[PDB]
């Protein structure tokens, strides 16, 4: 009269499917998931110091229009740029916009340090009905619309040395009328020209005289460059007319920040990754929230579920 | 799995054990119980945690990149960039699905093997004084009363003690 | 007096060699290929839409080349370009021609809906003996060489609004006279200039007087440009000369469209993936034919072979 | 392989065998034969089926794209299109070459276990009427006819019946 | 390891072992020894050779690439150039993280595997005159002299020789 | 009274720690390691030809800097260009600066063939002091300055086709003038123009009037374009003014030339494998030393130290101490 002595595992009733190299579903006892796909709908705003663009872009809160003028001296680990945003000053385009965008919202500050520019023999601070500031008529904040003085526009010649330890980002442009008439009247000259310099590089922009489709009243246009000027080097600004000059310099960082297009609202939480649909937890290691991520954040990738097998094969009774 | 003990000589696992993976069912003199084998359901528990994390280990903290959406028609430099990102996501696509299959077929095969050593640990236990059914099950030639299983569950079983005994039973 | 069982397995007189993690070469009963090296020589025409440019690139396809005139209006999921293709009419160049080409690659439609944009006082339907149609002089299709009428061309100013729901594109040009004596013959003006504006963007070009290398009889040229108008926003063409001016706008499109430059044959087949040297099959994870594909393909590799176990070990005797 | 049955204590395949991957050469008093295990060899197959089917996944379509061959030298834009095609496809062509060694040396373990696996439900099957050669081969110590042979292959063996004739021809 | 010999169901490794890789202790009749198989350790070794030339394969030889340092702040091309590059070496970084990982696995568990091989050859080679301890250790139950030992580790132990001798020792 | 026959395996005293799919540290007999992570600090001078440009950027060697004289017509496989490199002729910039130096450092050589241009009714070979050429002015020695003659600069309109079997590299410029002073004492007219066309495309430079910063005596500036012809084109330059003319081309080739930035030495020794920070072996198959390399390299990785098991677990004997 003896005995059996039976050897065996668990099992549970309802197990969940993973896949292995010889099978897309089979079935063991747990597994954990790996691809976060869910989000609170909300970005939350710490630890990252999250800058609501509100109704400007970065772009807008960089030249001062007016309704942006708020976000002067503005930093930033994310400017999170709103869909409702709009201009509302002098019409204007940035030809590589992207661009400046970028390393704009790359240093994480708009501070701005006005210096001493020399403009002899012009009339300054120019404005516009288009860009209303107060009872009046005004401009971009950071941007000086230089016209003649009596009947005269000199050729401007002005040099700005960076004798600092940070680079200095220069704001310019340069004005685009819509008729000859227009262009005489406001710089003597019938063509203009501005040329922006440092000791190894140059830009020369010749304005466009023509007509164009009303913008807040106008016809006419602006177009805004922007010249980096390192440590020991020197920015020199000529023009005989169409200058639309610096008020001075923006000072440039580098480091952590970034910019990002999204309308979730920001809420008082604490999130590490952050997507335009939200935050989202950076526990697993793939995510199929968004490409668009700025922190610490899980990889994206196009699958919406992965199962990794956290126990053996479950075989029920 | 490789080693041909869960859902293969073992017919089925046990709905009624909760308290470990792996185990004892027993049918002797004063009747039948249950019983968990700790240590092999600490190995593969202990080896899959050892994976979980390694896995889990926060690794990527990305700030300023690429755009990715963009509003305009451009031509070359935007194909450039789509390009570029849809190449990337393609690849760690690609990875997770490899580290998943990988990662799931070795789980398998690293439980499968915690049975069968469970089950090779207690037949060099027996000796000579059992012998394997081939069901996972051991038919004991000898007494055993419940002092006896647990000698054998928590390790202190002599298979001299019973030999005698045994032996005339099997022959 | 007993039995002798013995287990065993199979083997082959003529196994197989495969690569594993620690040999480069072993033995196994039968192995598959996992990359695809062969093709027909042919691309095949279903699924997707083929259109064999013969003769025409896509852009002398777009601008209306006479030898093109067939492609009007075409559509396709791949546009072949092939080796000798050929320009045969007033020579021209693209700045930024591989962005054209992309976009309209990608539009994946040639669709042109003709507008009546208002010439006042200028001779429209210019031609050249460098782009005969018929047997007459002639021009792109899709183009307007506007000249003087009389012996004055006025200041243009014209306007097409975009009250549709989708995106418009126009092309347009600038023409480039030999010498001044063609410049004022043609255009009166010794200096003329294109400007062509929405409410987003300028562009304002100044055409060059001087020779280029001799093309069709012909020292000069045209410059060719493009212009995208969104839904609610407005086309304003500003010019006192040598404008080349669109007839209307080609509608865009987004989908699967592409181009690809190939001298294989078009055949009636089935094939999802497509490459220059022909069509290939997909059923292999990886191929070795061409970096270049199109459809449902197998990934690019280096390796020509790579061989997949589908046996054991192979022992023979 | 990592069981040591193919290539190990099993000297050689058998190029005779055309019905299966695995089974069984029998000698008893009524000659010799052969016979082909169906259950091992649907086993080894079925999984290798299924990473078959796991490799040839149709996964990617891909319509525009960047230009990868140029007709003109450019610089600074066309070097970045070039170097992120040929990024790709080194990164690609590793994934290929690891797929391919992981699965060919994990296909060559599966098929030494499943040897393995039928080699050791034998071994069982015969309980103590039969001793392991130690070259793959059952030393069967009692009268198997044909349909004896068969019972074992077959899976109907009742071992009590032949234990008493055996147990005494082994000692 | 997979199969439960290495770390397992032998205790430990033998530092006194220094030429080869697994192999035999014993205690008999005229004291005890230790040798080397040669056998299990060269298809341990010819193994991991194989895998360690499959890894260091040189296999990349690049010429004109991008640049990958800026003196200047760009802004679109530049942060497209950088991505790309650190796109590429974090998969990089990746494939080699999972190369050793799973190399070094299946690295120990064929190591694991050679031993539990040497032990199943053992065990069956000694048939019926042997019993396994559970410890890496056979009891022998017959005589065996150094000429004994060294037949089981050379491959020559004819089991008919001692069967019954042992047999009869087994049972009582 | 029976035997005893044990089974085993080896151990050593001091084994190393590896990862693996379930432990980040654990402990086997051997392993080896897959990354380099030292350099030399030494750039092997075979089997690759290195060019060290000593004071000179691939540019100015390029254009004819008379410092960098000593490179006409060199070729490399590897150009080395240092931090201590220096300009010292006509103070310019090149729009497109970073595609230039790369389509040459990738041709591979600055082979250049004088071609006889006729430049009828103007001056040639203007000299600067602030490019010093032995003792007196001078100029980039691949660059003719054109001025006017007497008291007229004419429409120049010259050819030049191209009838061998390989491409041309032409390089040119554009002189931008300080003051309308300097403009129509130099070339006459108020404002010059350059055209430089093939069959298929053209570039048209206008010169810009005004000061730029004071560099070697000068507030003017060139910008350097370049013009590739193929053959069966032709190269037509077009101009009235400004114009910086070439005085032939550079041969193009293709191979595996390129160009790195590094201040280590040259030495005399054998490496495949080039780093900034010097030649590396190439026997690991992953690097930590720099993700810019040049010839048969192990791939770059972040780990500085990845160890591959060669050899099995080490588990010693516990001790009671
Ligand atoms: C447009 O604006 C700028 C700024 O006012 C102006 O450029 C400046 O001109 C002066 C005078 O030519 C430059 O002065 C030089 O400075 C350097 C130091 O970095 C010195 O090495 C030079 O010294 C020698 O040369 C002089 C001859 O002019 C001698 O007087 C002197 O004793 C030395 O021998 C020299 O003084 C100055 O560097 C530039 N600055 C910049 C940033 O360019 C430019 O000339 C104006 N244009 C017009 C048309 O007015
Ligand atoms: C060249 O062509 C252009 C188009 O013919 C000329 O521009 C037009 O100029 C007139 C006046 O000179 C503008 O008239 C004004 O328009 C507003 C309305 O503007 C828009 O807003 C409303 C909604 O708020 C919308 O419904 C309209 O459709 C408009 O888009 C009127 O309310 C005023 O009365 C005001 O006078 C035109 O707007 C303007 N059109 C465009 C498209 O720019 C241009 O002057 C010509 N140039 C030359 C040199 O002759
Ligand atoms: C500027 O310089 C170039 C070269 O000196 C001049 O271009 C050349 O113009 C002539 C006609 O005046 C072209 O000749 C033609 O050749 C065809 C055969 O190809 C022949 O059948 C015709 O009868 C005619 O003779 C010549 O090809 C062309 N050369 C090039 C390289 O394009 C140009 O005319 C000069 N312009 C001025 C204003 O000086
Ligand atoms: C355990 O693995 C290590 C690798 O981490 C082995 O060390 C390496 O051993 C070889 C010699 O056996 C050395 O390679 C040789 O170097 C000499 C000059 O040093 C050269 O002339 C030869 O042509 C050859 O390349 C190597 O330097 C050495 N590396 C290190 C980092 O120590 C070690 O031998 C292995 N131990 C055992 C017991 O297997
Ligand atoms: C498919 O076409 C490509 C492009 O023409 C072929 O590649 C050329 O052929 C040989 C190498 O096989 C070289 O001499 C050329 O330089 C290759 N060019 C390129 C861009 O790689 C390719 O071999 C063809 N393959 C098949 C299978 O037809
Ligand atoms: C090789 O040189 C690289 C690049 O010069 C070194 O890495 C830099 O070192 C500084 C510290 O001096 C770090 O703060 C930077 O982050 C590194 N720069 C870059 C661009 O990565 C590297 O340490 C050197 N390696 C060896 C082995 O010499
Ligand atoms: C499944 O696995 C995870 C991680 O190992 C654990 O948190 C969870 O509790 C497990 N679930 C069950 C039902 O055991
Ligand atoms: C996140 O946003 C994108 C873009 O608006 C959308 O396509 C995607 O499906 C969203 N996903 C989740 C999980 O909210
Ligand atoms: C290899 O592949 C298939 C079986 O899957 C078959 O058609 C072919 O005959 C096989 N070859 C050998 C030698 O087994
Ligand atoms: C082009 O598009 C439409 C047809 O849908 C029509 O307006 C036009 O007449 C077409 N012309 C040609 C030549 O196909
Ligand atoms: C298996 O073996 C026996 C003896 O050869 C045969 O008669 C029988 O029909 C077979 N199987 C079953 C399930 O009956
Ligand atoms: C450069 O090479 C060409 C021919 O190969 C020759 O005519 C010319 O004089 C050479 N110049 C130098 C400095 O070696």
């Amino acid at each position: 009269p003896g005995a059996t002595l039976c050897l065996g595992h668990h099992a549970v009733p309802n197990g969940t499917l993973v896949k292995t190299i010889t099978d897309d579903q089979i079935e063991v006892t747990n597994a954990t998931e790996l691809v976060q796909s869910s989000s609170t709908g909300k970005i939350c705003n710490n630890p990252h110091r999250i800058l609501d663009g509100i109704d400007c872009t970065l772009i807008d809160a960089l030249l001062g229009d007016p309704h942006c003028d708020v976000f002067q001296n503005e930093t930033w680990d994310l400017f999170v740029e709103r869909s409702k945003a709009f201009s509302n000053c002098y019409p204007y385009d940035v030809p590589d916009y992207a661009s400046l965008r970028s390393l704009v919202a790359s240093s994480g500050t708009l501070e701005f340090i006005t210096e001493g520019f020399t403009w002899t023999g012009v009339t300054q601070n120019g404005g516009s009905n288009a860009c209303k500031r107060g009872p009046g008529s005004g401009f971009f904040s950071r941007l000086n619309w230089l016209t003649k003085s009596g009947s005269t526009y000199p050729v401007l010649n002005v040099t700005m040395p960076n004798n600092d330890n940070f680079d200095k980002l220069y704001i310019w442009g340069v004005h685009h009328p819509s008729t000859n008439q227009e262009q005489t009247s406001l710089y003597v000259q019938a063509s203009g020209r501005v040329t922006v310099s440092t000791r190894r590089s140059q830009q020369t922009i010749i304005p466009n005289i023509g007509s164009r489709p009303w913008v807040r009243g106008l016809s006419s246009r602006i177009s805004i460059y922007w010249t980096i000027v390192k440590p020991g080097d020197v920015l020199v600004i000529n023009s005989n007319g169409n200058l639309i000059a610096p008020r001075g310099y923006f000072k440039m960082r580098t480091g952590k920040s970034s910019i990002m297009r999204s309308d979730a609202p920001i809420d008082t939480c604490i999130s590490e990754c952050i997507t335009p649909n939200g935050s989202i937890p950076n526990d697993k290691p793939f995510q199929n929230v968004n490409k668009i991520t700025y922190g610490a954040c899980p990889k994206y990738v196009k699958q919406n579920t992965l199962k990794l097998a956290t126990g053996m094969r479950n075989v029920p009774e | 799995g490789l080693f041909g003990a869960i859902a293969g000589f073992i017919e089925n696992g046990w709905e009624g054990m909760i308290d470990g993976w792996y185990g004892f069912r027993h049918q002797n003199s004063e009747g039948t119980g249950q019983a968990a084998d700790l240590k092999s359901t600490q190995a593969a528990m202990d080896q899959i945690n050892g994976k979980l994390n390694r896995v889990i280990e926060k690794t990527n903290e990305k700030f300023h990149q690429i755009e990715k959406e963009f509003s305009e028609v451009e031509g070359r430099i935007q194909d450039l960039e789509k390009y570029v990102e849809d190449t990337k996501i393609d690849l760690w696509s690609y990875n997770a699905e490899l580290l998943v299959a990988l990662e799931n077929q070795h789980t398998i095969d690293l439980t499968d093997s915690e049975m069968n050593k469970l089950f090779e640990k207690t037949g060099r236990q027996l000796r000579e004084n059992a012998e394997d059914m081939g069901n996972g099950c051991f038919k004991i030639y000898h007494k055993c009363d419940n002092a006896c299983i647990e000698s054998i569950r928590n390790g202190t079983y002599d298979h001299d003690v019973y030999r005698d005994e045994a032996l005339n039973n099997r022959f």
